[PDB]
């Protein structure tokens, strides 16, 4: 029902201001709450009442809402800012999060991903299975987002995708699957792996092209 | 400010008026206030009267007045007010009700038990305030 | 201490029930709106479900309509969560919180969550240790005239961890990749591993990975060739 949106990710260098969006119909007619998430740990309250601030919490966190807008605001960030946040409001009988938004604070150069589409296999196929595998390696931050099509239509069915992980040259990876009915993969022309990050997309796609 | 500082639980423990009792009710749940965006409260009582459990829901608009709200389409005036007894409020009230205009008072306490205390102070109030001085106290259950 | 703990996790088979329970600290529980959330891992949060201070108001998440009931017992400062009929799409940690902004004492309509348990996790799968399938990802035919060529193998539907891969018998490990397995909604792991390699080689170079499953006590060494397939032209 109601929704409330977040661009996926953010990145700033340490001392820069962070803006973090979240958008609803007519959003600046309640109040929200934000949520602050480092790994492996329980969120942290950082914003309540669109401006206000529990006590532990410092002064560089404020807030606005207008219109359809919340907006939180890093200002001076530190790295430890680094986490995922979450805005939060009320609509009707429901509590509502938006899709959270990973703030990098930089302390790497950036790296584009490279991106590797494998088709299913002759022999998966005749054991009547289908694995198309997207593999997204050599890049900074590590937050990726993937969307897999068909013939051009997003895909949301069969889709695993792992947590960007840390390799040895402290980039990251991550991989994702997208698994379908042998049937599926004849009936489309192609199906694409669409990996964003950084506001940039780099699209592999495959067909059913074997002899 | 003060709109979060009366939100909560509330039991309506007194009650007068100017004018006479209607369909008084037998039994009242708790009283509901929640602070809403913009500054406004939202009311929200049960009451059994011969037998039916009426839910009642009344927006109380803020004016520029600390303390007066507006309900009821703007016909009626509410003011909110501390008393000196700890954890009580007064609600005053005049204009029309349902068809009739009824100048009104309320006691309100943050615990169901009455104060002779507070109830003196509302009999003070109420009286200066121009009433029937017939202080009606009310019963309390937790449900309907 | 003022702190909400949770307990009562654990792996359950698809279908069955499971109640969690939430021992709070340093106040009374029946004071407060109170609320389960929860997130899948590498999610969002997903909030489930909240009991209002009078006890008796209740909402749920469309998703879990019917399934699940919230409750609470003052005399034990805990609050409860019932999940029935358990799909793999309640796989997730679940958290207590407390929304300080629905009180006896202070009611504002805009929940604020001050306070969070650690979390307890909870996993709806029948997975059991399996072996993994293992199938050759062949390098595309475009990549075959000339530069490098990524050839791999996709070990699949596996349980548990580990799974070891090498290639060559570990006689090769320039440009190799063996990525971190994904753990499916299904609760079986699947991995991928990668190799670059010069496109000249492929035809007299025979690339073998080796994949050890020592769980399943399943070893497999599997050949990745190139097949050659000239398709569409215009
Ligand atoms: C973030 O928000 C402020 C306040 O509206 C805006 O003026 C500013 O441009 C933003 N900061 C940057 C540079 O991202």
């Amino acid at each position: 029902s109601y929704e409330l949106t977040q661009p996926p990710s953010v990145s700033v260098s340490p001392g820069q201001t962070a803006n973090i969006t979240c958008s609803g119909d007519k959003l600046g007619d309640k109040f929200t709450s934000w949520y602050q998430q480092r790994p492996g740990q329980s969120p942290v309250l950082v914003i309540y009442q669109d401006i206000e601030r529990p006590s532990g919490i410092p002064e560089r966190f404020s807030g606005s809402n207008s219109g359809n807008t919340a907006t939180l605001t890093i200002s001076g960030t530190q790295a430890l800012d680094e986490a995922d946040y979450y805005c939060q409001a009320w609509d009707t009988s429901t509590v509502v999060f938006g899709g959270g938004t990973r703030l990098t604070v930089l302390g790497q150069p950036k790296a584009n991903p490279t991106v590797t589409l494998f088709p299913p296999s002759s022999e998966e196929l005749q054991a009547n299975k289908a694995t198309l595998v997207c593999l997204i390696s050599d890049f900074y931050p590590g937050a990726v987002t993937v969307a897999w099509k068909a013939d051009g239509s997003p895909v949301k069915a069969g889709v695993e995708t792992t947590k960007p992980s840390k390799q040895s040259n402290n980039k990251y990876a991550a991989s994702s699957y997208l698994s379908l009915t042998p049937e599926q993969w004849k009936s489309h022309r192609s199906y694409s792996c669409q990996v964003t990050h950084e506001g940039s997309t780099v699209e592999k796609t495959v067909a059913p092209t074997e002899c | 400010g003060d709109t979060v500082a009366v939100s909560g639980k509330w039991y309506l423990k007194a009650m007068t008026a100017d004018q006479e009792v209607p369909e008084k009710p037998d039994s009242v749940t708790p009283m509901i206030l929640k602070a809403q965006k913009g500054g406004n409260l939202e009311a929200k009582i049960t009451m059994l009267t011969n037998g039916q459990c009426q839910n009642i829901t009344v927006v109380l608009h803020k004016t520029s007045e600390p303390g007066k709200y507006t309900a009821y389409e703007g016909q009626r005036v509410v003011f909110i007010q501390p008393s000196p007894v700890r954890d009580h409020y007064i609600l005053y009230s005049e204009g029309e009700l349902h068809g009739r205009q009824i100048r009104m008072a309320k006691l309100l306490g943050r615990d169901p038990e009455q104060s002779q205390e507070a109830l003196e102070d509302f009999r003070e109030f109420s009286r200066a305030k121009g009433l029937n001085q017939e202080i009606l106290e009310l019963a309390q259950s937790e449900t309907c | 201490q003022v702190q909400l703990v949770e307990s009562g996790g654990g792996v359950v088979q698809p279908g069955s029930s499971l109640r969690l329970s939430c021992a709070v600290s340093g106040f009374t529980v029946r004071s407060y709106g109170m609320h389960w959330v929860r997130q899948a891992p590498g999610k969002g949060l997903e909030w489930v479900a909240l009991i209002l201070f009078d006890g008796t108001t209740k909402h749920y998440a469309d998703s879990v309509k019917g399934r699940f009931t919230i409750s609470r017992d003052n005399s034990k400062d805990t609050l409860y969560l019932q999940m029935t009929s358990l799909g793999a799409e309640d796989t997730a940690m679940y958290y207590c919180v407390r929304d300080f902004n629905q009180f006896v004492k202070r009611f504002v309509d805009g929940p604020a969550f001050d306070l969070w348990g650690q979390g307890t996790r909870v996993t709806v799968s029948s997975a059991s240790t399996k072996g993994p399938s293992v199938f050759p990802l062949a390098p595309s035919s475009k990549s075959t005239s000339g530069g490098t060529a990524a050839l791999g193998c996709l070990v699949k539907d596996y349980f548990p961890e580990p799974v070891t891969v090498s290639w060559n018998s570990g006689a090769l490990t320039s440009g190799v990749h063996t990525f971190p397995a994904v753990l499916q909604s299904s609760g079986l792991y699947s991995l991928s591993s990668v190799v670059t390699v010069p496109s000249s080689s492929l035809g007299t170079q025979t690339y073998i990975c080796n994949v050890n499953h020592k769980p399943s006590n399943t070893k497999v060494d599997k050949k990745v060739e190139p097949k050659s397939c000239h398709h569409h032209h215009h």
